[PDB]
C-alpha cells in the first residue's frame, strides 16, 4: 500500500491528500523475494564440470 | 577540598638493563613464567608478593604493571633483577622510569551525566552505547577520568600523586553541584 | 495477480536500508572466510633456514 | 607601496605629493611610501656579471 | 590591509551618517529616506549553473558528453585525457568520496540534510594530520553519524555498522576525532552552542523510529517517548545504554496498553536479549507512578493493574 | 651459569652430512673477519682437523 518514510525512518500510510499537502510522493514499495544458492564443483582438466 | 582521598591500584613502570636477554632460556628456566613466540615477542611472568606483572623482553626493556604504589613497584622491579642475576644473566638498573598511575574514588551521589557533558563539553566525550562511563580529558595536567553515573571515578594517565590529587580537586566542585533525586 | 502486503507499512520497512537487524546470511562472505587466516612466526636460528 | 604592494618609478612619483612637502601619499591607500632597495644593487649585479663571465671564459675560449 | 575598494552609499546633501537608504526596487533607484535624492540608478536585481563553495570548496570542472553529432574515439580519447590530470587528484578523491557518501546514504534512504551535513563535515575534516591513519569505511561512517546528529536526526550504531563493515574500535576512535576536530574548527570559525544536539544518549530519538518497527499506535509511541524522558529521573537506570532503556520503556508501553506482541518478537526485531528485556521490566516495575504519564491513567485509557507480575 | 649451558647446549654440532654446508660456513668465517684467515683457524673453527674434500673444494 502507498506509504512515506519521515526522516527519521518513520513510516507511516500515506493518503492523497497528506501527499499533496506535504509534497511527498504517493508511492508504494515494491518487494522481490531473492533466492541465493551457491554451487561448487571439483575443477580438473579434462572433465566436465 | 575533597572529604576523601582516592587510593592507586595499579602503576606502570618500566626499566632498562642494558643487556642482551634470550627468551627461551628465561621462559624454560624460571618457574611462573609464559611464552607464546605464537602470540607476543616477549616472555610473561608475575610474582605473588607484591602481586606485580611483568613483560620481559629481548632488547633488556622490561615492564612492571599491577603495583599498588612506588614502593611495591621498586621491591618488584629489585626481586625481578635478582630472578635475571640469579638465572643466569647479567642486568643493572641503567633507568627506571614509572609511565602510569591509576587510581578509583567514590563521591557516594549519583552525579547527572547529561549535564555534566552538556556543560564541561570541551574536554569530554559520551558514547553510552560503546561504554557506559563519560570519558573527560583535562588539559593540565594530562589525566583521564572516567565518569560514572554511581559516583565511581577513575583517574588514569598519571605518573605522581601531586598531579591526579589535583585533578581530583580540581574535578570535585565541578562535579559535586550535579544531584539526582 | 500481483500480490498485495496487508500488513502494517512499517514491518515493511523494518528492514529497509537502517536495519539494526545484522545480516546473516552467509552468502558471498568471502572477506569473513579468508581473513581469519594469520600467519605468525619467529626468529629462528639461520642454519635451518639455509 | 606596500600596503598595495605597487612599483612607482621617479617620473609617475611626481604628481602625488601633498600640499605639505613631506611624504608621496598613494592615490589608492594613501600611505607613506617607502624607497625601494632597487638601483643599490647595481655593484652586486656588475660582481655577477664578472662572476659569470670568468666562469664562461673557457666556452669563449674554445 | 590592501585595497580598499568598498563602495557607501551616503546622501552628499544630508551628511548624516549612517543614511537611511531605501532601495526601491521596482522604480530601480537607491533613494535617501530624508531627502529623497537619488544615490545609485540603472540597478541590477539562469545563465549559469549553481555551486556553493562551502559543500566541495571552489572547484570549476565540466565533464565532456555526447552532443548531436559526436565521434566516439574523440569522446574516449577526451575522457583519457580528463582521467591523467595530476592538479585535480584531491579535488577527484574528495568527488569520488562524496559520491560513495550520498550513494551510501541514498541506499539507506536518509533525507537530504543528512547527505548535505555528511559532505560539509568530510570536507571540513579531511586533511587532517590526526585522522590519516584510519580506514576511509570508518571516515564515512563517522561523517555519516556526525551529519546525522547535526539534524536531530541522529541514528544508532547497530544499523549503521549493518551497512558499513566496520568494526567499534576505530569506529570510535573516529568519532572522537570528529568531535574534537570539528569543535576546533568551530571555535576557529563560527562558534555554535550545543543546546543537546551531539549527547551521548538521545534516547528520545530512538523511540518512534523501534515502534514503527514494531508496528506500534502512535499513542503508544507518545507514551513511550514520555516514559523514556522520566527515565532521567531515576537514578538506577541512568548508566544504562539509550538503546536498551528505549527497548524497556516500549516493553512497559506495550504491556501497559496491552499490545498483543510478545517479547521474543520484540527481541528479534530490535535485536535485544530477552535477558535484558525482563530485568529492565523488573528494575521499572517498582517504579510505577514514576512512568506511566499521569494524564493517560486520568483519560482511564490504561491502568497499572494490567502490568503482569514478576 | 645455567643459560650459558643451555646455550651451547641447544646448539647442534657443525658436523653436517654433506660438505656444501661445511664449506659454506668456512666462506661465512671468512667474510665475516676483515682480514684473510689462515689454514688452521679455518680448520678449527669446524668440528675436525684432517684433511677432506672441503678444502680441495674451497681451493
Ligand atoms: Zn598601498
Ligand atoms: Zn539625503
Amino acid at each position: 500500500k502507498p506509504m512515506v518514510n519521515e526522516s527519521d525512518g518513520v513510516t507511516h500510510a500515506l493518503y492523497p491528500q497528506e501527499a499533496r499537502l506535504r509534497n511527498l510522493t504517493y508511492s508504494s514499495g515494491l518487494f522481490v523475494d531473492v533466492k541465493k544458492r551457491t554451487y561448487e564443483a571439483i575443477d580438473v582438466p579434462g572433465r566436465e564440470l | 577540598t575533597s572529604g576523601i582521598v582516592p587510593t592507586l591500584q595499579n602503576i606502570v613502570a618500566t626499566v632498562t638493563l642494558g643487556c642482551r636477554l634470550d627468551l627461551k632460556t628465561v621462559a624454560l628456566h624460571a618457574r611462573n613464567a609464559e611464552y607464546n613466540p605464537k602470540r607476543f615477542a616477549a616472555v610473561i611472568m608475575r610474582i605473588r608478593e607484591p602481586k606485580t606483572t611483568a613483560l620481559i623482553f629481548a632488547s633488556g626493556k622490561m615492564v612492571v604493571t599491577g603495583a599498588k604504589s612506588e614502593d611495591d613497584s621498586k621491591l618488584a622491579s629489585r626481586k625481578y633483577a635478582r630472578i635475571i642475576q640469579k638465572i643466569g644473566f647479567a642486568a643493572k638498573f641503567t633507568d627506571f622510569k614509572i609511565q602510569n598511575i591509576v587510581g578509583s574514588c567514590d563521591v557516594k551521589f549519583p552525579i547527572r551525566l547529561e549535564g555534566l557533558a552538556f556543560s564541561h563539553g570541551t574536554f569530554s566525550s559520551y558514547e553510552p552505547e560503546l561504554f557506559p562511563g563519560l570519558i573527560y580529558r583535562m588539559v593540565k595536567p594530562k589525566i583521564v577520568l572516567l565518569i560514572f553515573v554511581s559516583g565511581k571515578i577513575v583517574l588514569t594517565g598519571a605518573k605522581q600523586r601531586e598531579e591526579i590529587y589535583q585533578a581530583f580537586e580540581a574535578i570535585y566542585p565541578v562535579l559535586s553541584e550535579f544531584r539526582k533525586m | 495477480r500481483i500480490t498485495t502486503l496487508d500488513e502494517t507499512v512499517g514491518v515493511t520497512m523494518s528492514h529497509t536500508g537502517m536495519s539494526m537487524r545484522s545480516d546473516n546470511s552467509n552468502f558471498l562472505k568471502v572477506g569473513r572466510e579468508k581473513a581469519k587466516s594469520n600467519i605468525k612466526s619467529i626468529r629462528m636460528p639461520k642454519k635451518e633456514i639455509l | 607601496c606596500p600596503i598595495c604592494l605597487t612599483k612607482y618609478t621617479q617620473l609617475e612619483a611626481v604628481q602625488l605629493l601633498n600640499f605639505d612637502r613631506t611624504e608621496f601619499l598613494c592615490s589608492l591607500c594613501d600611505e607613506p611610501l617607502v624607497e625601494d632597495d632597487s638601483g643599490k644593487k647595481n655593484k652586486e649585479k656588475q660582481d655577477k656579471l664578472n662572476r659569470l663571465m670568468d666562469q664562461i671564459q673557457p666556452i669563449i675560449d674554445s | 590591509r590592501g585595497p580598499n575598494l568598498n563602495i557607501v552609499l551616503t546622501c552628499p546633501e544630508c551628511k548624516v551618517y549612517p543614511p537611511k537608504i531605501v532601495e526601491r526596487f521596482s522604480e530601480g533607484d537607491v533613494v535617501c529616506a530624508l531627502c529623497g535624492l537619488v544615490l545609485s540608478d540603472k540597478l541590477v536585481d539562469r545563465v549559469g549553473e549553481a555551486s556553493n563553495p562551502l559543500l566541495d570548496g571552489n572547484n570549476l570542472s565540466t565533464r565532456i558528453g555526447k552532443g548531436e553529432t559526436t565521434d566516439m574515439r574523440f569522446t574516449k580519447e577526451l575522457n583519457k585525457a580528463q582521467g591523467k590530470n595530476v592538479m585535480d587528484k584531491k579535488d577527484n578523491e574528495v568527488q569520488a568520496a562524496f559520491a560513495k557518501i550520498t550513494m551510501l546514504c541514498d541506499a539507506a534512504e536518509l533525507p537530504k540534510i543528512v547527505k548535505d551535513c555528511a559532505k560539509e563535515a568530510y570536507k571540513l575534516c579531511h586533511d587532517e594530520k590526526t585522522l590519516k591513519g584510519k580506514s576511509m569505511e570508518s571516515i564515512m561512517a563517522a561523517s555519516i553519524l556526525i551529519g546525522c546528529r547535526r539534524a536531530e536526526v541522529a541514528r544508532t550504531f547497530k544499523e549503521i555498522q549493518s551497512l558499513i563493515h566496520v568494526k567499534t574500535k576505530e569506529f570510535g576512535k573516529t568519532l572522537n576525532i570528529m568531535k574534537n576536530i570539528l569543535r576546533g574548527k568551530s571555535e576557529d570559525g563560527f562558534l555554535k552552542i550545543d543546546t543537546d544536539n551531539m549527547s551521548g544518549a538521545q534516547n528520545l530519538t530512538y523511540i518512534p523510529r523501534f515502534c514503527s518497527h514494531l508496528g506500534l499506535p502512535m499513542q503508544v509511541t507518545t507514551s513511550a517517548e514520555y516514559t523514556a524522558k522520566k527515565c532521567k529521573e531515576i537514578k538506577e537506570i541512568a548508566g544504562k545504554s539509550p538503546i536498551t532503556i528505549a527497548v524497556v520503556s516500549i516493553y512497559l508501553n506495550i504491556l501497559l496498553f496491552q499490545i498483543p506482541i510478545t517479547a521474543a518478537k520484540v527481541g528479534q526485531t530490535l535485536q535485544v536479549t530477552e535477558g535484558t528485556i525482563k530485568s529492565g521490566y523488573k528494575i521499572l516495575y517498582e517504579h510505577r507512578d514514576k512512568l506511566v504519564d499521569p494524564q493517560l491513567i486520568a483519560n482511564g485509557v490504561v491502568s497499572l493493574d494490567n502490568l503482569p507480575g514478576v | 651459569s645455567i643459560a650459558a649451558a643451555a646455550l651451547q647446549a641447544n646448539q647442534t654440532d657443525i658436523s653436517k652430512s654433506h660438505d656444501s654446508s661445511k664449506l659454506l660456513w668456512a666462506t661465512e668465517y671468512i667474510q665475516k673477519k676483515g682480514k684473510p684467515v689462515l689454514v688452521n683457524e679455518l680448520l678449527d673453527y669446524l668440528s675436525m682437523k684432517k684433511d677432506d674434500k672441503v678444502i680441495e673444494l674451497l681451493k
